[PDB]
């Protein structure tokens, strides 16, 4: 059938590494751009990642049910914020940098 | 009897008898790698924790960034105490940042053997605490 | 029958064992499509064959021009004219085939530049009939091939509907009018009692060398299966005939391989010499097994030997090239450092002739049918079958030729499967059992189970082995086996005082390491019995008072004009040996050995002759 | 005379309402072998015989003994006694598994997880078996050197936070290690559906790259590295 468990896999591997990018290239390159990136990849990564913390823990497809749906709302809310938080204020970049002087 | 039933029957004859469990964490050896795994889920918990605090705060909450800062200025801060909270918050994501290096070279492949783990653990503490005293003063 | 809870249960055969020939038995018969029972009272893979390093003989012919029937020849010849050359001949014709089959089940062997099976040197094998030098043809996975062995017929077993009662102690036969219905066995987990019923029951429960104070053998060598048909009141062929390994380490009596020496490794003494090339010439430290423990057990009485109290010899390896202690010998480079802090590579390891094999055991066809013994004849008993250390067709007479045993498993394992698969159908009637039947082994199990008594399991299992060992051994007189035989038989009648203390159901290693001890003692009693009335040195059983191998003929001396010896004036025959239960009265009795092949025309019979190495 | 304490666990199944415990014997190692197991041994046949526990080989080499010795998963018959008289030693059974009695633990789904990934030769062509011998280069063969000799005696699995919390789906490092080894098996036909198998959350996933496992070996093979491997294998087998 699907290869679905070794695409994930590798999908988490793949934003791990775009996300290990961004760090530096944010520091280097603060703008917009960055801003909505470096959110996609905050949010992604660590939804997928509390994915794991869930999938091991949270025993029954009574409560596997909803600890991923209440996780996967968890996160859209948190990307929306965060994208929020870039247009209509400072931005991931500079709001880090203004709180850093300080 | 297939692979499928014999399991079944493993946990239909267990669970239904006064068996004890044997213990484990409470008898088992700590060791870096282990330690060090736990630390990698609860820095990445508590930095996913922030980050969707910070998602939230700025939609549920009112006032900009500038506003919550000056209220953050604003509490006659201790240049020492801001450093506390400014070297808690890089600690987190320098550990994290690096093992998280270590893991996806292990993903590789390299790396994987009780040697190569105990330096690579040492390398990572050490890289952290660095980069994050670094940091922490930049 | 009311304390105890009874399971019945009804298959087309029942094997007791899965080692080697368990396996193979087991799985070749579900494979042939019988609804299949295999009763071992270990998880497979713990089963002793797993301990086997050195290899497996088969006249692939690999690493040069071979052929099987030199392996015949040098089996029959390592039997010491006790082997029966007709299950010879089945074994080295059948070992091609029975080794490649193992090949293509997965058996991982060790390779050639060819890309074909690695085989290697090993004790005593030639090429053109034992005149065309030292012959390689033992296959192997390293030195793990009994490892692998085991766990590939493990592994393959699983694809066929095989039923494994896995940690069940077998007690006794359900014989019924002289036909075997099945088994009776404990089931360790639950204390529960089982009747496990077939038309077919194959006893591959290896050997007993657990009846004797340092052996190679493992804790679960404990001669069960030899004891069970004891216990039916049949005969136990060769029970005498027991395999002091040569090279075996002082302290924990743990076996380094024979292929260490098959690798140009050298036996040395504690006087710098080579000892094994002045008592054999011609083939040196890669002789027959019974003279290269006859040497170094010789060697110690004159006081050669070496160490801290002066008793054991010194293999050596460090010579090779450290290159060839990885590839050929990583188990023997382990477990010799564990067990004696000894470095292979740059170090000769700390070793001592001490039990190893045993080719005595339960008398069997070429087939694997087991044989009783009426007015002097032999009559296949009705759906009992045999295979293994367990068994006895004595394809290895008076000493087994290394690397045969492993041979030995897989080709008679393969041999009973078949012999049941031709001779019935599966679903054919299951005979019938009186609701009685198997009522004295559980009567058994429960006065053992409460015995109050006043002497110790493990301390009277001391004492037999202790007795085993000083008056079994390496040499032996009538006067100290004589001694060794009234002392052996006041301690069967010590199991009466015996003391066990743990009284549950569930897991009662001390009631079964005392069943245990049953069936030690009855293996015992015939071992040593047998050997004080056996007057003369064949193979690995010498007398100092009858240094002779007593044939039916001189056989030094040329044939003609000899007066042939009358069956019952020459030791050139099978012991049989019985015990009556209630006693332990060794009655015994003798059956010719078998010199006519299966076909002269392609296998000739190689008849008696002077026994140099 | 150097007498030493042995913490033991103990919890009979047949003394009504009898609760895990710890008994402690003492042992003049002058009049004992250098092993753990010939420790425990000599406590069953000399003191306590209710004792219970699994061993036979007593060479390393069949995995019957494994057990939690000083909170490390090995092989007792092949750990040498700490001579060190000022500590106790330790024995447990094997961690979060169902004790059958005393140090004896329930290895069945162990088994049954080693029965599910078909450890055996699979070809395409099984018309011509038993014939001929299959040709494996030296250089095929090597690849399975550190993984066949594997024993099952169960100290990896069970010393891995994930069995230990998702024994029942996931499969574990002794198993996964087998699957790895009929994987690169070049005379096995079947390496594509084999990984096939592992396609979801728990059978091969729950592998977090702990290392316990390889830690723990007592047999110094590293299945730890073969889950790696298989992971890559995973993320690149087309079809
Ligand atoms: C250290 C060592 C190295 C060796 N190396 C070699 C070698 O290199 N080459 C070679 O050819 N030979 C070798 N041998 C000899 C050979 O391995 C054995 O003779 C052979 O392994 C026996 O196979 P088996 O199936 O008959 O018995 P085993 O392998 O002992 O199997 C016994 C089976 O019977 C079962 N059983 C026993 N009692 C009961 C009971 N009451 N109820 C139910 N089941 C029971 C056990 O659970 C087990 O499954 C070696 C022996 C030793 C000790
Ligand atoms: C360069 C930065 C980072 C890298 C390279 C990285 C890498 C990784 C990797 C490889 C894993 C999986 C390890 C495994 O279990 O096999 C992981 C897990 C995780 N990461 Fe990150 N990470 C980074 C930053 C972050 C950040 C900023 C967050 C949250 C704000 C985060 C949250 C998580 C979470 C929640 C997990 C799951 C924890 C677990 O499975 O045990 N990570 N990280
Ligand atoms: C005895 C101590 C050191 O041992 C413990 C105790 C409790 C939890 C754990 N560690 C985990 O639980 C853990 C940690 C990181 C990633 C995955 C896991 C997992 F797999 F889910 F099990 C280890
Ligand atoms: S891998 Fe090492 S530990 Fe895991 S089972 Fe095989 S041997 Fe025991
Ligand atoms: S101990 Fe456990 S999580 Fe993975 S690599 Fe090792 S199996
Ligand atoms: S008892 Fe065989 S491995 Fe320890």
């Amino acid at each position: 059938s699907s290869k679905a468990a070794s695409l994930h896999w590798t999908g988490e591997r793949v934003v791990s590494v775009l996300l290990l990018g961004l760090l530096p290239a944010a520091y280097l390159n603060p703008c917009s751009a960055m801003d909505y990136s470096l959110a996609a990849a905050l949010t992604l990564h660590g939804h997928w990642g509390i994915g794991q913390v869930v999938t091991d823990y949270v025993r029954g497809d009574a409560l596997q049910k909803v600890a991923k749906a209440g996780l996967l709302a968890l996160s859209a809310f948190t990307f929306a914020g965060l994208c929020y938080f870039n247009y209509h204020d400072v931005g991931i970049c500079k709001a880090v940098a203004m709180l850093w002087k300080l | 009897t297939t692979a499928k039933e014999e399991m079944e029957r493993f946990w239909n004859k267990n669970l239904g008898s006064n068996r004890p469990l044997s213990p484990h964490i409470t008898i088992y050896r700590w060791s870096l790698p282990m330690a060090m795994s736990i630390c990698h889920r609860g820095t990445g918990i508590a930095l996913s924790a922030g980050v969707s605090l910070f998602g939230l705060s700025a939609l549920l909450l009112p006032g900009n960034f500038e506003s919550h800062l000056e209220l953050v200025k604003s509490l006659c801060l201790g240049p020492t105490l801001i450093y506390t909270a400014k070297f808690g918050i890089v600690f987190p994501l320098m550990y994290h940042t690096w093992n998280g290096i270590r893991h996806l070279i292990w993903d590789l492949g390299k790396g994987l053997t009780i040697p190569q783990l105990t330096q690579s653990g040492v390398v990572v503490l050490i890289l952290t605490v660095l980069s994050s005293v670094g940091l922490a003063a930049m | 029958s009311t304390q105890y809870p009874v399971v019945d249960h009804e298959f087309d055969a029942v094997v007791v064992g899965a080692g080697g020939a368990g396996l193979r038995a087991a799985f070749g018969l579900s494979e042939a499509g019988f609804n299949t029972a295999c009763v071992t009272k270990l998880f497979p893979t713990r089963s002793h064959t797993v301990a086997a390093q050195g290899g497996i003989n088969a006249a692939l012919g690999n690493m040069e021009e071979d052929n099987w029937r030199w392996h015949f020849y040098d089996t029959v010849k390592g039997s010491d004219w006790l082997g029966d050359q007709d299950a010879i001949h089945y074994m080295t014709e059948q070992a091609p085939a029975s080794v490649v089959e193992l090949e293509n089940y997965g058996m991982p062997f060790s390779r050639t530049e060819d890309g074909k099976i690695y085989q290697r040197a090993f004790g005593g094998q030639s090429l053109k009939f034992g005149k065309g030098g030292q012959a390689h043809r033992c296959c192997c996975v390293a030195d793990r091939t009994g490892h692998s062995l085991l766990h590939t017929l493990y592994g393959r077993s699983l694809r066929y509907d095989t039923s494994y009662f896995v940690e069940y102690f077998a007690l006794d036969l359900l014989m019924e009018n002289g036909e075997c219905r099945g088994v009776i066995a404990l089931c360790i987990e639950d204390g529960s009692i089982h009747r496990i019923r077939a038309r077919n029951t194959v006893v591959a429960t290896g050997g007993y060398g657990r009846t004797y104070f340092s052996c190679t053998s493992a804790h679960t060598s404990t001669g069960d299966g030899t004891a069970m048909v004891t216990r039916a009141g049949l005969p136990c062929q060769d029970l005498e005939f027991v395999q002091f390994h040569p090279t075996g380490i002082y302290g924990a009596g743990c076996l380094i391989t024979e292929g260490c020496r098959g690798e140009g490794g050298i036996l040395i003494n504690s006087q710098g010499e080579r000892f094994m090339e002045r008592y054999a010439p011609v083939a040196k430290d890669l002789a027959s097994r019974d003279v290269v423990s006859r040497s170094m057990t010789l060697e110690i009485r004159e006081g050669r030997g070496c160490g801290p109290e002066k008793d054991h010899v010194y293999l050596q390896l460090h010579h090779l090239p450290p290159e060839q202690l990885a590839v050929r010998l990583p188990g023997i480079s382990e477990t010799a450092m564990i067990f004696a802090g000894v470095d292979v590579t740059k170090e000769p390891i700390p070793v001592l002739p001490t039990v190893h094999y045993n080719m005595g055991g339960i008398p069997t066809n070429y087939k694997g049918q087991v044989l009783r013994h009426v007015n002097g004849q032999d009559q296949v008993v009705p759906g009992l079958y045999a295979c293994g250390e367990a068994a006895c067709a004595s394809v290895h007479g008076a000493n087994r030729l290394g690397a045969n045993s492993l041979l030995d498993l897989v080709v008679f394992g393969r041999a009973c499967a078949l012999s049941i698969a031709e001779s019935c159908r599966p679903g054919d009637k299951v005979p019938s059992i009186k609701p009685n039947a198997g009522e004295e082994s559980v009567m058994n199990l429960d006065k053992l189970r409460f015995a109050n008594g006043t002497i110790r399991t493990s301390e009277l299992r001391l004492s037999m082995q202790k007795s085993m060992q000083s008056h079994a051994a390496v040499f032996r007189v009538g006067s100290v086996l004589q001694e060794g035989c009234e002392k052996i038989l006041r301690l069967y009648g010590d199991l009466q005082h015996l003391k066990t203390f743990d009284r549950g159901m569930v897991w009662n290693t001390d009631l079964v390491e005392t069943l245990e001890l049953q069936n030690l003692m009855l293996c015992a009693l015939q071992t040593i019995y047998g050997a004080e009335a056996r007057k003369e040195s064949r193979g690995a059983h010498a007398r100092e008072d009858f240094k002779e191998r007593v044939d039916e003929y001189d056989y030094s001396k040329p044939i003609q004009g000899q007066q042939k010896k009358p069956f019952q004036e020459h030791w050139r025959k099978h012991t049989l040996s019985y015990v009556d239960v209630k006693t332990g009265k060794v009655s015994l009795e003798y059956r010719p050995v078998i010199d006519k092949t299966l076909n002269e025309a392609d296998c000739a019979t190689v008849p008696p002759a002077i026994r140099s190495y | 005379p150097r007498i030493k304490k042995f913490a033991i666990y103990r919890w009979d199944p047949d003394k009504t309402g009898d609760k895990p415990h710890m008994q402690t014997y003492e042992i003049d190692l002058n009049n004992c072998g250098p092993m753990v197991l010939d420790a425990l041994i000599k406590i069953k046949n000399e003191i306590d015989s209710t004792l219970t526990f699994r061993r036979s080989c007593r060479e390393g080499i069949c995995g019957s003994c494994a057990m939690n010795i000083n909170g490390g998963n090995t092989l007792a018959c092949t750990r040498r006694i700490d001579t060190n008289l000022d500590k106790v030693s330790k024995i447990y059974p094997l961690p979060h598994m169902y004790v059958i009695k005393d140090l004896v633990p329930d290895l069945s789904n162990f088994y049954a997880q080693y029965k599910s990934i078909e450890p055996y030769l699979k070809k395409k062509d099984e018309s011509q078996e038993g014939k001929q011998q299959y040709l494996q280069s030296i250089e095929e063969r090597e690849k399975l050197d550190g993984l066949y000799e594997c024993i099952l005696c169960a100290c990896c699995s069970t010393s891995c936070p994930s069995y230990w919390w998702n024994g029942d789906k996931y499969l574990g490092p002794a198993v996964l290690m087998q699957a790895y080894r009929w994987m690169i098996d070049s005379r096995d036909d079947f390496t594509e559906e084999r990984l096939a198998k592992l396609q979801d959350p728990f059978s091969l996933y729950r592998c977090h790259t702990i290392m316990n496992c390889t830690g723990t070996c007592p047999k110094g093979l590293n299945p730890g590295k073969a889950i790696a491997e298989i992971k890559k294998m995973m993320a690149t087998y087309k079809e």
